[PDB]
């Protein structure tokens, strides 16, 4: 029953929210229960010229895109997952079902 | 513009399928994506959408690389005309 | 505009005037000849003819050469 | 009759099993796909009429007798220009063969009365 | 043998094998993240893609 479930958002608020949301259904639910493994936040660099042209100073501007991603170790079965995470879900985040 | 008669008349019956008509703005396709049964340029289907547009049948769309053309009221009827079809059967468009 | 070499030009094919009609050499007996010969790729149909010439015959769409 | 092949000349324009011309009506012909032939004599014909008719009259092949080449090109879909009122101008094809699939018609039970005599 | 000569030219590679996606353009392409666009329209459009300038 060593399932792993991947939560990767671009916000945090919400993915927290709902981490947190799942982990009291979890416990709600009397079922022993990992809890977040938080992973390394990878960041998604561009800098490129502001300008158009070739003319002026040479000015460049940053590009950031952070990625956060959470991990949820259950002991049930796919149908329990998918009544539990069906339910409320945040726009920004996703999920992965995996069984091992 | 010279071309053979099957491709034409395959692209009028996707008209008269479904409403809609989605061509990418490069001549060097050899296939349309979703025409790959038929050997079909997409030059002949951009000059055939853009002689309808200019008798008066579709519309243009155009953003970057696309094309997407919409399917007038006498532009369906000169399609049901043209194919010799009875006319009965409607497309996808007003069936729910 | 005009330039100093001179202007070219597109091939007008010259047309035909019921030249295969001279060639169905039918008298007015039962007897139906063709003066050209069928075609022997199975690819085509059964109506294309070759092209005849005084040393060569070349095909219509198979483009094949039929040479001495 | 002359309605029954302008109602199954109409059902060849409106299911595209039209062989016009003496080309692709030959290719047929030597392929084995000839249903029903038209044949139009006395006209500027000196030697045409005996060529078409050397060439149609090979293996089963009927004929109906048009007596001017503009009267069929009106119904056979050769010029369908210029349908506000009358056409613009009548060309005259010499044959017509008819190669359709839908036969649940009264008119081919009449050329093939005709036909069969 | 037009339609063997006319694109007798190999794009497999080099700057026109690339193409923008807005605006087909070869020149100030960013290959990085599979993203295909120039950088003018790149700042452009860099709002919606969920690129934020905060650094």
């Amino acid at each position: 029953h060593r399932i792993r479930i991947t939560l990767t958002s671009r916000n945090v608020k919400s993915l927290e929210k709902v981490c947190a949301d799942l982990i009291r259904g979890a416990k709600e639910k009397n079922l022993k229960v990992k809890g977040p493994v938080r992973m390394p936040t990878k960041t998604l660099r561009i800098t490129t010229r502001k300008t158009p042209c070739g003319e002026g100073s040479k000015t460049w501007d940053r590009f950031q895109m952070r990625i956060h991603k959470r991990l949820i170790d259950l002991h049930s079965p796919s149908e329990i997952v998918k009544q539990i995470t069906s339910i409320s879900i945040e726009p920004g985040v996703e999920v992965e079902v995996t069984i091992a | 513009m010279l071309m053979p008669k099957k491709n034409r008349i395959a692209i009028y019956e996707l008209l008269f399928k479904e409403g809609v008509m989605v061509a990418k703005k490069d001549v060097h396709m050899p296939k349309h994506p979703e025409l790959a049964d038929k050997n079909v340029p997409n030059l002949h289907v951009m000059k055939a959408m853009q002689s309808l547009k200019s008798r008066g049948y579709v519309k243009e769309q155009f953003a970057w690389r696309h094309f997407y053309w919409y399917l007038t009221n006498e532009g369906i009827q000169y399609l049901r005309d043209y194919l010799h079809l009875p006319p009965e059967i409607v497309p996808a468009t007003l069936r729910r | 505009k005009s330039y100093t070499t001179p202007k070219k030009n597109k091939h007008k094919r010259k047309k035909v005037k019921l030249a295969v009609l001279k060639y169905y050499k039918v008298d007015e007996n039962g007897k139906i000849s063709r003066l050209r010969r069928e075609c022997p790729s199975d690819e085509c149909g059964a109506g294309v003819f070759m092209a005849s010439h005084f040393d060569r015959h070349y095909c219509g769409k198979c483009c094949l050469t039929y040479c001495f | 009759v002359n309605t029954a092949l302008q109602e199954v000349l109409k059902t060849a324009l409106i299911h595209d099993g039209l062989a016009r011309g003496i080309r692709e009506a030959a290719k047929a012909l030597d392929k084995r796909q000839a249903h029903l032939c038209v044949l139009a004599s006395n006209c500027d014909e000196p030697m045409y009429v005996k060529l078409v008719e050397a060439l149609c009259a090979e293996h089963q092949i009927n004929l109906i007798k048009v007596d001017d080449n503009k009267k069929l090109g009106e119904w056979v879909g050769l010029c369908k220009i210029d349908r506000e009122g009358k056409p613009r101008k009548v060309v005259g094809c010499s044959c017509v063969v008819v190669k359709d699939y839908g036969k649940e018609s009264q008119a081919k039970d009449v050329i093939e009365e005709y036909f069969k005599c | 043998g037009h339609q063997q000569l006319y694109w007798s030219h190999p794009r497999k590679f080099g700057q026109g094998s690339r193409s923008c996606r807005v605006c087909s353009n070869r020149h100030g392409l960013i290959r990085k993240y599979g993203l295909n666009m120039c950088r003018q329209c790149f700042r452009q459009y860099a709002k919606d893609i969920g690129f934020i300038k905060l650094d």
